[PDB]
């Protein structure tokens, strides 16, 4: 019933994330315990909402979510650790992509289209980090050169700007 | 010698109402030249 | 008598003012004259006057001036450096605790 | 004065040179009062409040009143408290129409800011 | 009066005396000590209205010159139908402030 | 000891909260009272009001309240739009200017008509912009605390407020409705989150709100769900008496 509140924005309160936890299901506690002399928020919180579906249906929809204007996450309580992808579809979303790449590790960012600003559709590329460099070895393992949303997928470590 | 156009003394209660304030302002002043950190003033003085 | 309050009150007027204008600090208090705000300052307020116990040199010099010079405390008194009403009641208790 | 006597006079007449004059000078000049400090002169001002309000309409001497109760003393706090006490029990079956104004007023000052204030 | 928690009234049966005041105490209610929209006419016990007792105030005890009312307060309320509001006992101010007085000059 | 008696009589708590019909109501003490059947069908009675919080407090009320600073006295709209306010504010900083001196020379020398307010003004503030504001039901006591209480049993999504959207990244206004949170895409992904079975999605589970328009770029309402025969996946996300007052002015 426990739920991990990272990236909660510095100021978002524990009046907005219980009003989302509300939102979505039988909010019972949120808490962040914070830094006992700034006061803000700990950038980790706890919060308990009592269904274990209720907790599952939200940490699948409060990715990416956005307190403060940064996405905030919501889950269970930097050395370039990134995969770029190849083939991609331009059919694809960001949550629905962090979804299902996720599994291999959590989304330290959120997958972002190499997508042109002429049009607006995809150009068959994308990247995104992941937890680890041992994240990277089984997300791209498991999904280099297999069939992606659209275009068989074609991903790897990233190449970084 | 006196001049002229004044109004007179100020009665006991204009007095004392002036003594308060003064003795308020020299506790702001002393509190600021001690740097107490501590103390504070209620929404009723 | 005097209290706290007003003794706070005083060291911090003084502190601000100094110690030749007593007439205005006697304006800042209630029930209090120049006079006696003069008067407690130099007699009891004024850090320099030192409040400890006496040293037996001071003891043995406070019982040979008060013998040579008898009755004379504000004369005695700032041979040894205390006010004269301390060293009068210190005096007295020497010699009630020596009969 | 320590003649009662004297201080019902001059509340009253008060209250006819509000009549005469309109009411705010005199009524500026009212609240100025329950900046003192001695009581009595306190509750006599407060009851000379309520008796500009009565015969000059309440309409024009309320919002002074409930914007005076914003500075930051006791005595001005309970001041026009008190004064609202006298107003509403002269003005009688005319509250009806201020009964609303006033009471975001008097739940702010019963949550407390001193047992003065409640009372 | 609602001031003085020492006092006390007769509290027996009604009559068809009017109450009168003292010029001190002329103007007020006798309950509520208000000095508002007096309503009805005090009537008082005919013991505490017998002999000596007749035309005095209710509340001082003096001469009394003129009729004594109720607020519409205490007309709304009925506290004026507790029989005769005189108060039978002097209490400590009076003698108090007389001794501190006889003793002054 | 007969006090021990009585005390032999004092049933214990679980003896109590079995025989009555409520056993909610039972509170601890209530067993030491001298009358406990009756004292708890009193507390179960319709309408009535319990007792105030601080009887046990070992402080007293808003002694407690002590210690936190306050924000002054919140003057009504209707009030404010007849600018006393500034107005006395003007006086306020002039009298603090003011010296003993000066003082006493308008005591003798008045500035008689400095500054005036209308009527008509006041006149309409209280006969005719007054408002009822928001007053408290039967039974609501008040106790130390009660107004840092933000609000709770508010479990409806469609509730939203301004300072959430915006740190939220989403406007509010009059675009609320097609204005999406960032729960609608996810909303759409997944369901609705697994404790509201019955929550409806503004654009996802519901028909887009009036004006708001389904699509995937910049404020847009996305590709409704549906199953692979053509039915929503959760609601409709496309959207498929006399009650006169009796007597009433005209
Ligand atoms: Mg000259
Ligand atoms: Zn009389
Ligand atoms: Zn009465
Ligand atoms: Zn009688």
């Amino acid at each position: 019933a426990t739920v991990y509140v990272g990236g909660l924005d510095e100021k978002v309160s524990e009046p907005l994330l219980w009003e989302l936890f509300l939102q979505a299901g039988p909010v019972v506690n949120t808490h962040m315990p914070k830094d006992r002399v700034t006061g803000q928020h700990q950038g980790y919180g706890f919060v308990e909402f009592l269904s274990e579906e209720d907790a599952d249906y939200a940490i699948k929809i409060m990715n990416m979510i956005k307190l403060y204007g940064k996405p905030i996450r919501v889950n269970k309580a930097d050395v370039g650790a990134n995969i770029f992808i190849g083939n991609l579809d331009p059919e694809i979303d960001e949550k629905l992509l962090y979804d299902t790449f996720s599994a291999f590790g959590v989304i330290l960012q959120t997958p972002k289209i190499m997508r042109d600003p002429d049009t607006g559709n995809s150009k068959g590329y994308a990247f995104i980090n992941f937890a680890s460099f041992d994240a990277s070895d089984a997300a791209i393992e498991a999904m280099n050169g297999q069939y992606l949303c659209n275009r068989p997928i074609t991903v790897s470590y990233a190449f970084k700007k | 010698g006196g001049k002229t156009g004044s109004g007179g003394v100020a009665s006991s209660s204009e007095s004392n109402r002036d003594r308060r304030e003064r003795l308020r302002q020299l506790a702001l002043e002393t509190i600021d030249i001690n740097k107490d950190p501590y103390f504070m003033k209620n929404h009723l003085g | 008598v005097w209290r706290n309050t007003e003794d706070e009150i005083l060291k911090a007027a003084v502190m601000k003012y100094g110690k030749n204008q007593w007439s205005r600090i006697a304006s800042l208090l209630h029930r209090k004259s120049a006079k006696q705000c003069k008067a407690r300052w130099y007699e009891w307020l004024d850090p320099s006057i030192k409040k400890t116990e006496w040293s037996r040199e001071e003891e043995e010099k406070l019982l040979h001036l008060a013998k040579l010079m008898p009755t004379q405390w504000r004369t005695i008194a700032p041979i040894i450096g205390r006010t004269a009403a301390q060293c009068l009641e210190h005096y007295e208790f020497l010699l009630d605790k020596a009969a | 004065a320590h003649k009662k006597a004297i201080r019902r006079a001059t509340v009253n007449t008060f209250g006819y040179i509000a009549k005469a004059i309109g009411p705010h000078d005199v009524l500026a000049t009212l609240l100025n009062n329950l900046k003192v400090q001695e009581r009595q002169n306190r509750v006599c001002t407060t009851v000379a409040i309520a008796i500009v309000a009565e015969t000059c309409s309440p309409f024009t001497v309320l919002p002074a009143l409930m914007n005076e109760y914003r500075v930051p003393e006791l005595n001005v706090q309970n001041g026009v408290l008190k004064s609202l006490s006298f107003l509403f029990e002269y003005i009688g079956e005319m509250g009806k129409d201020y009964i609303y104004a006033v009471t975001p007023l008097l739940e702010d000052a019963l949550m407390d800011r001193d047992l003065v204030h409640r009372q | 009066a609602k001031h003085h928690p020492d006092l006390i009234f007769c509290r027996k049966q009604a009559g068809v005396a009017i109450g009168r005041l003292c010029e001190k105490c002329d103007g007020k209610c006798v309950i509520c000590d208000s000095y508002v929209r007096p309503c009805t006419l005090v009537r008082i016990c005919d013991e505490c209205n017998y002999g000596s007792y007749q035309g005095r105030c209710v509340i001082c005890g003096g001469p009394g010159v003129s009729d004594a009312y109720y607020c519409k307060e205490c007309t709304i309320q009925e506290k004026d139908r507790d029989g005769c509001p005189k108060i039978v006992n002097l209490g400590s101010s009076k003698t108090d402030l007389f001794y501190e007085r006889k003793k002054y000059g | 000891s007969k006090k021990k008696l009585r005390r032999m009589n004092r049933f214990t708590v679980a003896e109590l909260k079995q025989l009555v019909a409520r056993p909610d109501v039972v509170e601890m003490h209530d067993v030491t009272a001298q009358d406990p059947k009756l004292l708890v069908h009193l507390k179960a009675t319709r309408n009535s009001v319990p007792v105030p919080r601080h009887w046990c407090f070992k402080r007293k009320y808003l002694q407690g309240k002590r210690g936190i600073e306050k924000p002054p006295f919140e003057l009504p709209d209707f009030i404010k739009r007849t600018g006393i306010q500034e107005m006395r504010e003007a006086l306020q900083e002039k009298e603090e200017q003011k010296t003993m001196k000066s003082k006493m020379r308008e005591k003798v020398r008045p500035k008689m008509g400095k500054i005036d307010i209308d009527y008509q003004k006041l006149h309409d503030a209280f006969f005719k912009w007054q408002t009822k504001p928001k007053l408290t039901i039967h039974g609501d006591l008040y106790y130390e605390g009660k107004e840092f209480e933000t609000r709770l049993k508010e479990k409806k999504p469609g509730d939203l407020s301004d300072e959430l959207r915006i740190s939220l990244g989403m406007p509010v206004g009059p675009n609320a409705h097609k204005v999406p949170p960032p729960w609608l895409i996810a909303m759409q992904r997944y369901g609705p989150p697994p404790s509201y079975p019955n929550l409806k999605i503004p654009g996802l589970n519901s028909p887009i709100p009036e004006s708001c328009s389904f699509g995937y770029h910049a404020g847009g309402w996305g590709k409704p769900p549906v199953d692979e025969t053509g039915k929503p996946l959760y609601g409709d996300v496309f959207g498929t008496i006399d009650r006169t007052p009796w007597g009433e002015l005209e």
